[PDB]
RNA sequence: ACUCGUGAGAGACUGCCGGGGUCAACUCGGAGGAAGGUGGGGAUGACGUCAAGUCAUCAUGCCCCUUAUGUCCAGGGCUUCACACAUGCUACAAUGGCCGGUACAAAGGGCUGCGAUGCCGUGAGGUGGAGCGAAUCCUUUCAAAGCCGGUCUCAGUUCGGAUCGGGGUCUGCAACUCGACCCCGUGAAGUCGGAGUCGCUAGUAAUCGCAGAUCAGCAACGCUGCGGUGAAUACGUUCCCG
């Protein structure tokens, strides 16, 4: 996977670390990734306890996956962003293994929104 | 390009400089700062130290580059590749 | 914007009225007709000797109070930011919000 | 000889008031009128951006509307003229005498 | 004499009807020199057809504003109004045909932020 | 369409043929609002058909429509969280719309060097039952029949 | 018809056939046809031999086309290159020479896109 | 007299009729009418959210510079290019290209500005200045798509116009970096575009032209408006998004 990182100000080595960490997420995505962008920003105010902000955006075959984190330095922000992206990709999977427990089962046991409605005759059963 | 009625444009500084330069038939390096001045057939032998943004690059005039500007021969941006 | 630049704009205007009124306009009248002998006259060279600030081409319509150089309106001489605020307060006669 | 009396004002009621008061005074002096002939309203429109920074898609429109009335008299007796230059009008409305 | 007007989206038509033949005088030009489109001619002559008074009224018309289609629509409304003025007791026939209704369809105002009246700028999620 | 059906536009009868369907055809072939060119194309095609066959163009055009009009069409249906191709009966208006759209498109992909000749040839072959629109109707009917197992829902 | 070594198109109108000459576009062909006197709508298979001759000597007389034009253009470009002017090294490295943007566009000078 | 311009007013209120309705809200249909059920479109954006944006419109607490992070000037840069993303324009043509004739708009702008007739150029344009603070004059009397006639004959072409060579015009003190336009020549990719994705329910989408602000000039194919021609479709909420 190819990632372009648009940092700002002073963050030496943040671009390379973010690139190498994010590029490892291609195998986790179950569909081809069309685009992947990362942005690193730092808060000017020293009063901020977590100044560094990292944002990511992945185009998973038309499905947009994004996350945003805060950290005290570039490495921690990148690692937390990787964790959040992994969780989002896990929740997006949508392949059969990810939607086999949600497909309605049985015949009369259990009901879901998309469950097949029961067929009813014209006359009351009696 | 500049309209023909106005004629070619040359700054007065280097104009008087080259007139006093060619009156005794000796051509030393002339240090200049008007990149916008056109080449006139009175420059054929004179060597110009035209500005670049950082320094002055020697420009030795010929018959070929008459009618251009001193600016085309002092390349400003430097690019070597990625 | 910056006080120095607000002032320098005015200084250009007084320079323009002093010089561009006749000096930087008679030379143009000389250069207009090809019949007029411009080449030996050096009306080009004479008009180069004049200060650059004589030329109105160096002028800039700034906001009359604010000094804002962009988003200017010639009817009011005011920035888009200031026009919006004074029209809302009913300061410019015969100006109101639109509907059609 | 007839002279043109031209009114231009930003406020409709003001210019209508001035027009009726002017026809009243010229009729007092004994002059023939044509009536306050209406003229097309002049509309000047300007579009501005609401926010100081960015947000171009949000715009605000303004206009300035100028209303015009035309007064023409006849038989310019000097009494009507002396009355004409002795009229007080709201500052909003201007008069053009030709 | 009798004179009515027809208006259709910025097209204004003044009509002067006299009981002569079926000569159509549109600003000194005939129905063929003007309106060289058969659909426009049918739209023009529809009120006459439903009233069956074809070729018994010399028509003089003043045309200004809009295009050929708007001019034709306004002209048709003009003949409908002139006919309703000439023979009142045909109002059912013209009205149920809709020829007595001014069409209130005008060019929608262009809106800021949108390229056209309703067209919106292309938006990219990625 | 969440709150109910929308009213239909009552387009007018054609002046020079007096039929609803030719107006529907000119609106189908219309591009960019150039209505005059669309009517010229349609009228030229109808006159070419009249010249070739020697009879009224409206009757042969109607014959082409009935030859390409579909009756059974397949739509994807999601019942009980599963999607299948379900054959569905087609209303008369939709069948006419589909037939006209097929005719216009398949005439646009012909090779007769001009739209008028392409359209005339397509209507003639549909009237005789050899056009590509007739074929397309055959395949859509075949697909509807082949999925008859899912007709119960 | 062989015209200044150029095989004319088999069946074309005269001026547009003459456009095929490397030194002639549409205006040049129109004016030379008008001045020399041949019809402008007649096809290229209707030329007689003397018509070919009159076109030939007229064109060699008051026009410059084919190899001489190509070599003059090449020499002009080379001379512009060798004097070290801005257009010189612009020609040397295959980039647009008239101030066109190069951040995104200018694939015509850059050739086909390459991936690095 | 008829339009039109701009002032005042009337006119749609479930006002009436019939049916459902708790005889209640409300709803369906009909009459009248230009318009029927908040007629169409605007302006108007509740408490708050996202420490959303703006210390570069402006103001401002605190900190910092003050022989400088202030201030003046010339030159350069913001236009750099192996690439990536995004918004657009032009095309890939015959529902078209080119040539000739010919018909219909609205809105808006103009004083050291609009600038006509005329004359000179092929054309940008040049000379000249009529009349206009403008329902008057100029923007041509205003358009283009449109209609008619001729030609091209399915080709990387009479498509497409990039790039490049030469020659000019205008503005500006000055078009080298780095303006626009005009003429001659040159004639690239491009054969309708993968995964995926966007806008739009009617005078709408599509398409065509016109104007304005900024502005000496323009990078305007951008933005804000104006009118011309004008469709298809909606079975219905299972799925996607909010």
């Amino acid at each position: 996977m190819d990632v372009d990182v648009s940092t700002d100000g002073e963050l030496p080595g943040a671009a390379e670390y973010a690139r190498e960490k994010i590029g490892r997420l291609s195998r986790r995505a179950h569909r081809p990734v069309l685009h992947a962008r990362v942005r690193l920003t730092r808060h000017g105010d020293p009063a901020v306890e977590r100044p560094v902000i990292a944002q990511a955006n992945l185009d998973v075959n038309g499905r947009q996956v994004r996350a945003q984190v805060e950290g005290v330095n570039a490495r921690e922000a990148v690692d937390r962003l990787e964790a959040r992206l992994r969780s989002r990709l896990e929740r997006i999977a949508e392949h059969w293994e990810a939607r086999r427990g949600g497909v309605p089962a049985e015949a009369g046991r259990e009901w879901r929104h998309e469950s097949e409605p029961a067929r009813r005759p014209g006359y009351f059963p009696r | 390009p500049r309209s023909l009625k106005k004629g070619p444009f040359v700054d007065d500084h280097l104009l008087k400089k080259v007139d006093v330069q060619n009156e005794k038939n000796t051509k030393q390096v002339i240090k200049t700062w008007s990149r916008r001045s056109t080449i006139i057939p009175d420059f054929i032998g004179h060597t110009f130290a035209v500005h670049d943004g950082r320094k002055h690059v020697p420009v030795f005039v010929t018959e070929a580059m008459v009618g251009h500007k001193l600016g085309e021969f002092a390349p400003t941006r430097t690019f070597k590749g990625h | 914007a910056k006080k120095s630049k607000i002032v320098k704009n005015e200084q250009r205007r007084e320079l323009v009225q002093r010089y561009a009124e006749r000096r930087a306009e008679l030379k143009r009248t000389i250069r207009d007709p090809a019949s007029s002998p411009e080449r030996r006259a050096a009306a080009v060279s004479a008009l180069q000797r004049l200060p650059r600030d004589s030329s109105p081409v160096r002028l800039r319509n700034r906001d009359v109070v604010d000094g804002r150089p962009r988003g200017h309106l010639r009817k009011f001489g005011l920035s888009r930011v200031r026009v919006r605020e004074m029209a809302h307060r009913g300061e410019l006669p015969g100006v109101r919000k639109a509907s059609w | 000889q007839k002279i043109r009396i031209r009114l231009k004002a930003y406020d409709h009621e003001a210019i209508d008031a001035s027009a009726r008061k002017i026809v009243e005074t010229v009729t007092r002096t004994g002059a023939s009128v044509v009536g306050p002939v209406p003229l097309p309203t002049e509309k000047n429109v300007y579009c501005v951006i609401r926010s100081p920074h960015k947000y171009k898609d949000s715009r605000e429109h303004f206009e300035m509307r100028t209303h015009k009335r035309l007064i023409d008299i006849l038989d310019p007796t000097p009494k009507t003229v002396d009355a004409l230059m002795r009229i007080d009008l709201p500052a909003s409305v201007d008069v053009n005498i030709q | 004499p009798i004179q009515t007007v027809g208006r259709r989206k910025e097209a204004v038509v003044r009509v002067r009807l006299v009981p002569g033949t079926g000569q159509f005088n549109l600003d000194g030009r005939t129905l063929e020199n003007y309106f060289p489109n058969k659909v426009h001619q049918q739209l023009i002559k529809a009120p006459l057809v439903t009233v069956d008074r074809v070729d018994q009224f010399d028509i003089y018309a003043h045309l200004d504003g809009g295009g050929p289609s708007g001019q034709a629509g306004a002209l048709r409304l003009a003949i409908a109004r002139a006919l309703i003025l000439v023979q009142p007791e045909d109002r059912p026939a013209l009205k149920k045909a809709g020829f007595l209704t001014r069409d209130p369809r005008a060019i929608e105002r262009k809106k800021y932020g949108l390229k056209k009246a309703r067209k919106a700028p292309q938006y990219s999620k990625r | 369409p969440r709150k109910g059906p929308a009213p239909k536009r009552p387009l007018v009868n054609d002046p020079v043929y007096g039929s609803q369907l030719v107006t529907q055809l000119v609106n189908k072939v219309l591009l960019e609002g150039k209505k005059s060119l669309a009517e010229r194309i349609v009228y030229g095609a109808l006159e070419q058909a009249r010249e070739k066959t020697g009879t009224d163009p409206v009757v042969t055009l109607k014959r082409a429509l009935d030859n390409v009009k579909p009756a059974l069409e397949v739509r994807s249906r999601r019942v009980g969280g599963a999607t299948y191709q379900v054959p569905v009966e087609v209303r008369p208006d939709r069948s006419t719309t589909l037939a006209l759209r097929w005719l216009v498109n398949f005439s646009r992909q012909r090779r007769e060097k001009t739209m008028v000749e392409r359209l005339a040839n397509e209507i003639l072959d549909a009237s005789n039952g050899l056009g590509a629109s007739v074929k397309r109707r055959e395949d859509t009917h075949k697909m509807a029949e082949a999925n008859r197992a899912f007709a119960h829902y | 018809a062989r015209l200044v070594g150029v095989d004319l198109p088999r069946d074309k109108r005269m001026e547009i056939a003459l456009t095929y000459i490397y030194g002639i576009g549409r205006t040049r062909s129109n004016e030379i046809l008008a001045a020399t006197g041949i019809d402008k709508n007649m096809r290229t298979k209707d030329l007689t031999d003397d018509q070919v001759t009159v076109l030939r000597d007229y064109i060699e007389g008051n026009l410059k086309v084919e190899g001489d034009l190509r070599r003059e253009v090449q020499a002009d470009i080379r001379r512009k290159i060798e004097i070290g002017c801005y257009q010189g090294l612009r020609h040397r490295r295959g980039l647009p020479v008239r101030g066109q943007r190069t951040k995104t566009n200018a694939r015509t000078r850059k050739g086909p896109k390459r991936t690095i």
